[PDB]
C-alpha cells in the first residue's frame, strides 16, 4: 500500500524524532520490545505506513537515523522505545561538523551521502509502491541543515514524483545560540525551496511561549517541547492511517495549499491545549477548538498572522464529530476575519475530518497555514545575512571547505525573490 | 624427507649456531640429552630409541668456541664429530682460509655433509651462517660452496652474512676480507641475508630497553628470524612458504640477491603489557624504516621484491587488510617493472620464548625479507674503505705471501665494481 | 548413469576440494567413516554420480588428490572427513613447485604426471560412459597452474569429447601474493583456453568482500572462504544428484552459454547469503533471490558486471517453487535493467529448477554468468605481465628451466587476442 520514509538528520532531528517513535508508538499500539498489544482491529490495518513486518512478528521503523557524532545516537538507543529501531538503519559520523554548513554539504556529508543514500534505496525500492517522505532536520546546525539538504537534493534527483514534508527548525527571533544562523539558514532555503515539496516551519522561541502561556508549565525541557512538536507531527499524516469521514493525505493538503511552486512554506498549530488543572474544567467542542486554532498564541511559528493575510490554510480534524460544525465554523471565520484572508482565492478554508482521535483525547485537530506574515522571518534572516556578509564575517571557514563568494550572492538573491513574492500578493 | 642442512663456519657461525638450536630444541620439546619424552624431522634425525640428533655442522679453524660447546650443556645433542676443530687459527686472513690452512679441514667437512644429505633425497637446501669479516667464516665458507656447488648443484643455498658494520668494526682489515668474499660468494649462493650488528644494538636499546647487551643476546633475536623463516617446514599452515620458494620469488637476477631483513613485533615483558599486538600494526613496524636488521634505511631505496612470514594467532584477512595499506602509503616506494611484490606466507604455530630471554611471549609475529635498491650503499661503503687502504698497499703482504696472488684484489674489486653498476642499472 | 570425476591439484585445490566433499557428503547423508544415514531414497538413488560402491557398503568418492608437496594432503587426510578419500588416489611429490610454472609443467610436472594419470584412467574407464571431468586448482601459484594444466592438456588428448569444467581462482586485483602472479596466470591461461570447456573463475579477494559486506562474519579463514565455493560448486551440479521440473546438466550449460569456443570464462554467484542476524527478517522468496543475484556485491569474481553486457548468462534454481516467478522474475531482470545485456542475442537467460534446496535453507540459485566485464580481469595480468616481460624481471627461472622465451610471446599473443574478441562484443 502506501508507505512513509521517515529520516532524520542532526541533533534536533533526532531528539524530535525520538519522540514520534513514543507517540505513534503508543497510537498504534507497538511495544518497545516489538510486539503489539491492545487488541484493536483499526490500529492493526494500516500499519505499513510506518512500520515494517521483522516474520518474528516484531515492527521495525521506517526510519533512516543520520548524524555526523554518535553521541546523540547514544542518546536514542539508551532511551525508551529505543529497542525499536534496527541498528543498520542507524548511519554514523566521526568527526562532527562543527556548526559548518559548508563541511555538512561539501567535505564531511560527501563521503557519508553514499552510505545513507544505500539504506534509504533499500527501503524505498524494497516496498511495492513508495508515498513519499518526509523529513525532520534544523537550519541553524551543521550535520541537520548541511547533510540533511544535501540528501534532499539527492533523493529528488532519483524521486522527483514523489512528496516531501519536512520540519525544519528555524533560527530564534530574538536570541538565537549558534552565531552562524544566517549563514546555515539562507544556504540551506535556496536549496530547499527548490528540492522540498511542503516545509512546516518551527520555532523554538514560538515552542517557549506555548509552553508558558498555555501549558502553563514552569519548567519546559526539550523532552516536553519536542513532544508538543511531535503531536502536530502525528496530526498531518493521521488522516493516512486512520478512516475518516472526508478522507486527506499529504497530497491532498500538497495540491490544495500550495497555490504557486515558490510558496510553500507552512504555519502549524494544535488544539487543544489546556495545562493539568484545566482537563476537568474545560468544555470540549468544535466551537472551541477553532476558537484556540486561530490565535497567534497557538502557533508553533514566531509570527504574527494578524500582520499578514492566509493565502491559503486547512485543517485536519479528528475524533467522532458531527460536520456541520465543522463546516460551519470554517464558514464563520472567514467572514467574520474578512481581513486575515485574501480575497482573490475565495473560500480559501481545507476541513478533513478523520474519526479517530489521538489517545486521551476525544477531539483534536491540527492547523496548516500558508501565510504571508511568514516574511518576518525571510526579511529577518536576510538582513541578518546582509549585514554580517557586508563585511565578510566568518567566511573563511565556507570558503576554506570549497565553496565561492559567488554562491552567497545567489544564495541571499533566491531568498530575497522569496521575501518580494509574498508582497507582491499581500 | 624433507629437510635442511645447517653449515655453521667461523666464530660467528657457531655462536649464532648455539642460540638457533637452543630455540629448536626447546620449540620441538627436546631435552638437551636428545629424547623427548614426526614433523620436526627437517630438523633432527632419528638415532634408535626415541632419540633425536641434528642435522648440522660446526666448522671453526680454532679448537677454542667448539671445545667450549663440547664441554657446555649440549654434549650429547651433538654428534661428536658433527662438530670440526682445526688447530690453528685463520687469524683474520682470507688468503690463511684458503690456501694454506682450509685445505686441510675441507675434505673432512664433505665426507660429513655426504654421509649427512644422503640419508633422503628431497634435501630442501643448505643453510650457512658465517661472518664476512673474519678469516676462516670468510675464506672457508667460499672453499665449502666452491665444493658444495660441484656436488650438490641444483641445491638451494641461502647464507646469512653477519655483515660489518658502518661505525662499529672489531677488526681493522675486515673491508679487505668483505670485498675478497663478496666476490666469491656471488657465484656460489642463491640467497644472501645481510645481517648487521649495529642494527641489532639499536633495535635492542629502544625496543627492548637493554643499555648494555651482549652477543648473548643477538643471537636470540637472529635465531627467531631463522625460526621465522623455517617454519613452514615445521608446522602446518594456512599457507606455507618452502626454502625452494624464495629464489623464485625474490630474486629477479641472478646477480640480484642481496637482502634486508626485519622482525616484529620485538617487545619486552615490561613493554607487553599495555599494546595490542593486532596484525596491523606488526607489519607496520615491520615496514617501519628504522627497524631493518641491516643498517640501511631504505628510504634511498626502492623495494623489488618483499616476502613476509606471518606466524601465530593471524586471520587472512587482515594479513590482506594491512599489506593493502602498506602498498597505498607513499613512502614506501616500489620498482617499476614489479607492479605486485609480495608473497604472503601464514602459519599457525606461535613464537616459542625462551625462558630467561629478554623476549615476551607473544600472540602472532612477522618476519619480512626484502630485496631492496638499498643496498647499494653498503657495497659503496665497502669500495669507500677499500679503495682508501690498497691505494698504498698496506696489510697485502699478509695475504700475498700466504698464498694468493697479487691481482685478486683487483679482480675482485671489479667485480664490486660490476655488482654496484648493476644496481643502478636496475632501479632506472 | 553419468559420473564426473574429480581432481583436486594444488594446496588451493585440496583445501577448496576437501569442503567440497564436505558439503557433497552433508548432502547426500554420508557419514565420515563412509555409511549412509537418513533413510530417503532421494539422496541415494543418483549418488554414482561422486562416490563408488566399496563392497563393504561405504561410498569412495571419485576424486584424485594431487600435489608436488607432501604437507597440504597429509592435512587433508587428518581432518574431518579425510578418511572417505581412497589413499591409492593419494599421489605425492617430493621436491615442490616453488611458485615456478616452467618446474610445475615441464621438469618436476612430467615424472608425476605419468602416476597421476594412471590413476585417472583407473576411475575413468571403470564406468559404463562417463559425462566429465572437473578441476579445482589455483593459477597464481606453481603445481596448481603448471601441472593443474598440464593434465588438462593430457586430459583432453585422451578424452576430446567429454565435458571439462575448472573452477580456478585468480590473482586478486589489489595487494596480491607471490609476487610472479602475471607469469602464472598467463602462461596457465593459454594452456586453458584451448583445453577446456568451462572455466569458472573465482577470486580471493572477492570472497573477502562477500563475508564483510554480507555475511558480516568478522574473522573469516579459509574454511569460511572455501565454503562459499563448496556452495557454488554444488549448486552447479544439482540435476545431476536430485530430480527436478527443468533439469539442466553440465552439458546443459555449456551448449546454452557460450557462444563462440573461445570465450567460455565465468562469473559466479550464490543467493541467499545472509547474516545471522538478518535471517529471521527477510521474505525467502524467488523476488528476493533474482535481486540478490544481480549485484555487483554478491559475485565471486572480482569484475564489476556493470562495466560491461552479460552476453549469455544462467540461473540454477534449488527448492519447491513455482516456475511463472522462475520465468517472470527473469524476464523482469532483462526488461528493467536493459543496458547490462548484449542486444543481438533474444532472451539471455537459462533457467533450470530443481526441487532438493541445500541443507537448512528452502530455496536457493546458483549464478553462472558469460560477461564481457571479465575483461577487466585479463587486462590487469595483462598489462602486469607486460610490465616485468619488457625488463625481463624473474625470466631465468622459467627460461633456464626448459622452456624457450618464444612460448611467452605465445602466451601474451593468445591473451591479448582473447581480450580483442571481447572488446568486438561490447
Amino acid at each position: 500500500m502506501r508507505e512513509i520514509v521517515h529520516v532524520q538528520g542532526g541533533q534536533c532531528g533526532n531528539q524530535i524524532g525520538a519522540k514520534f517513535w513514543e507517540v505513534i508508538s503508543d497510537e498504534h499500539g507497538i511495544d518497545p520490545t516489538g510486539t503489539y498489544c491492545g487488541d484493536s482491529d483499526l490500529q492493526l490495518e494500516r500499519i505499513n505506513v510506518f512500520y515494517n513486518e521483522a516474520t518474528g512478528g516484531r515492527f521495525v521503523p521506517r526510519a533512516i537515523l543520520m548524524d555526523l557524532e554518535p553521541g546523540t545516537m547514544d542518546s536514542v538507543r539508551a532511551g525508551p522505545f529505543g529497542q525499536l529501531f534496527r541498528p543498520d538503519n542507524f548511519v554514523f559520523g566521526q568527526t562532527g561538523a562543527g556548526n559548518n554548513w559548508a563541511k555538512g554539504h561539501y567535505t564531511e556529508g560527501a563521503e557519508l551521502i553514499d552510505s545513507v543514500l544505500d539504506v534509504v534505496r533499500k527501503e524505498a525500492e524494497g516496498c511495492d509502491c513508495l508515498q513519499g517522505f518526509q523529513i525532520t532536520h534544523s537550519l541553524g546546525g551543521g550535520t541537520g541543515s548541511g547533510m540533511g539538504t544535501l540528501l534532499i537534493s539527492k533523493v529528488r534527483e532519483e524521486y522527483p514524483d514523489r512528496i516531501m514534508e519536512t520540519f525544519s527548525v528555524f533560527p530564534s527571533p530574538k536570541v538565537s545560540d549558534t552565531v552562524v544562523e544566517p549563514y546555515n539558514a539562507t544556504l540551506s532555503v535556496h536549496q530547499l525551496v527548490e528540492n522540498a515539496d511542503e516545509v512546516q516551519v518551527i520555532d523554538n522561541e514560538a515552542l517557549y511561549d506555548i509552553c508558558f502561556r498555555t501549558l502553563k508549565l514552569t519548567t519546559p525541557t526539550y523532552g516536553d517541547l519536542n513532544h508538543l512538536v511531535s503531536a502536530a507531527m502525528s496530526g498531518v499524516t493521521c488522516c493516512l492511517r486512520f478512516p475518516g469521514q472526508l478522507n486527506s493525505d499529504l497530497r491532498k493538503l500538497a495540491v490544495n495549499l500550495i497555490p504557486f511552486p515558490r510558496l510553500h512554506f507552512f504555519l502549524i498549530g494544535f488544539a487543544p491545549l489546556t495545562s493539568r488543572g484545566s482537563q476537568q474544567y474545560r468544555a470540549l467542542s468544535v466551537p472551541e477548538l477553532t476558537q484556540q486554532m486561530f490565535d497567534a498564541k497557538n502557533m508553533m511559528c514566531a509570527s504574527d498572522p494578524r500582520h499578514g493575510r492566509y493565502l491559503t490554510a486547512s485543517a485536519m480534524f479528528r475524533g467522532r464529530m458531527s460536520t456541520k460544525e465543522v463546516d460551519e465554523q470554517m464558514l464563520n471565520v472567514q467572514n467574520k476575519n474578512s481581513s486575515y484572508f485574501v480575497e482573490w482565492i475565495p473560500n480559501n478554508m481545507k476541513s478533513s475530518v478523520c474519526d479517530i482521535p489521538p489517545k486521551g483525547l476525544k477531539m483534536s485537530v491540527t492547523f496548516v497555514g500558508n501565510s504571508t506574515a511568514i516574511q518576518e522571518m525571510f526579511k529577518r534572516v536576510s538582513d541578518q545575512f546582509t549585514a554580517m556578509f557586508r563585511r565578510k564575517a566568518f567566511l573563511h571557514w565556507y570558503t576554506g571547505e570549497g565553496m565561492d563568494e559567488m554562491e552567497f550572492t545567489e544564495a541571499e538573491s533566491n531568498m530575497n525573490d522569496l521575501v518580494s513574492e509574498y508582497q507582491q500578493y499581500q | 624427507m624433507r629437510e635442511v642442512i645447517s653449515i655453521h663456519v667461523g666464530q660467528a657461525g657457531i655462536q649464532i649456531g648455539n642460540a638457533c638450536w637452543e630455540l629448536f630444541c626447546l620449540e620441538h620439546g627436546i631435552q638437551p640429552d636428545g629424547q623427548m619424552p614426526d614433523a620436526f624431522n627437517t630438523f633432527f634425525s632419528e638415532t634408535g630409541a626415541g632419540k633425536h640428533v641434528p642435522r648440522c655442522v660446526f666448522l671453526d679453524l680454532e679448537p677454542t668456541v667448539v671445545d667450549e660447546v663440547r664441554t657446555g650443556t649440549y654434549r650429547h645433542l651433538f654428534h661428536p664429530e658433527q662438530l670440526i676443530s682445526g688447530k690453528e687459527d685463520a687469524a683474520n686472513n682470507f688468503a690463511r682460509g684458503h690456501y694454506t690452512i682450509g685445505k686441510e679441514i675441507v675434505d673432512l667437512s664433505l665426507d660429513r655433509i655426504r654421509k649427512l644429505a644422503d640419508n633422503c633425497t628431497g634435501l630442501q637446501g643448505f643453510l650457512m651462517f658465517n661472518a664476512v669479516g673474519g678469516g676462516t667464516g670468510s675464506g672457508l665458507g667460499c672453499l665449502l660452496l666452491e665444493r658444495l656447488s660441484v656436488d650438490y648443484g641444483k641445491k638451494s643455498k641461502l647464507n646469512f652474512c653477519s655483515w660489518p658494520s658502518p661505525q662499529v668494526s672489531t677488526a681493522v682489515v675486515e673491508p679487505y676480507n668483505s670485498v675478497l668474499s663478496t666476490h666469491s660468494l656471488l657465484e656460489h649462493t642463491d640467497v644472501a641475508v645481510m645481517l648487521d650488528n649495529e642494527a641489532i644494538y639499536d633495535i635492542c636499546r629502544r625496543n627492548l630497553d637493554i643499555e648494555r647487551p651482549t652477543y648473548t643476546n643477538l643471537n636470540r633475536l637472529i635465531a627467531q628470524v631463522i625460526s621465522s623463516l623455517t617454519a613452514s617446514l615445521r608446522f602446518d599452515g594456512a599457507l606455507n612458504v618452502d626454502v625452494t620458494e624464495f629464489q623464485t620469488n625474490l630474486v629477479p637476477y641472478p646477480r640480484i640477491h642481496f637482502m634486508l631483513s626485519s622482525y616484529a613485533p620485538i617487545i619486552s615483558a615490561e613493554k607487553a603489557y599495555h599494546e595490542q599486538l593486532s596484525v596491523a600494526e606488526i607489519t607496520n613496524s615491520a615496514f617501519e624504516p628504522a627497524s631493518m636488521m641491516a643498517k640501511c634505511d631504505p628510504r634511498h631505496g626502492k623495494y623489488m621484491a618483499c616476502c613476509l612470514m606471518y606466524r601465530g594467532d593471524v586471520v587472512p584477512k587482515d594479513v590482506n587488510a594491512a599489506v593493502a595499506t602498506i602498498k597505498t602509503k607513499r613512502t614506501i616506494q616500489f620498482v617499476d617493472w614489479c607492479p605486485t611484490g609480495f608473497k604472503c606466507g601464514i602459519n599457525y604455530q606461535p613464537p616459542t620464548v625462551v625462558p630467561g630471554g629478554d623476549l615476551a611471549k607473544v600472540m602472532r609475529a612477522v618476519c619480512m625479507i626484502s630485496n631492496s635498491t638499498a643496498i647499494a650503499e653498503v657495497f659503496s661503503r665497502m669500495d669507500h674503505k677499500f679503495d682508501l687502504m690498497y691505494a698504498k698497499r698496506a696489510f697485502v703482504h699478509w695475504y700475498v705471501g700466504e698464498g694468493m696472488e697479487e691481482g685478486e684484489f683487483s679482480e675482485a674489486r671489479e667485480d664490486l665494481a660490476a655488482l654496484e653498476k648493476d644496481y643502478e642499472e636496475v632501479g632506472i
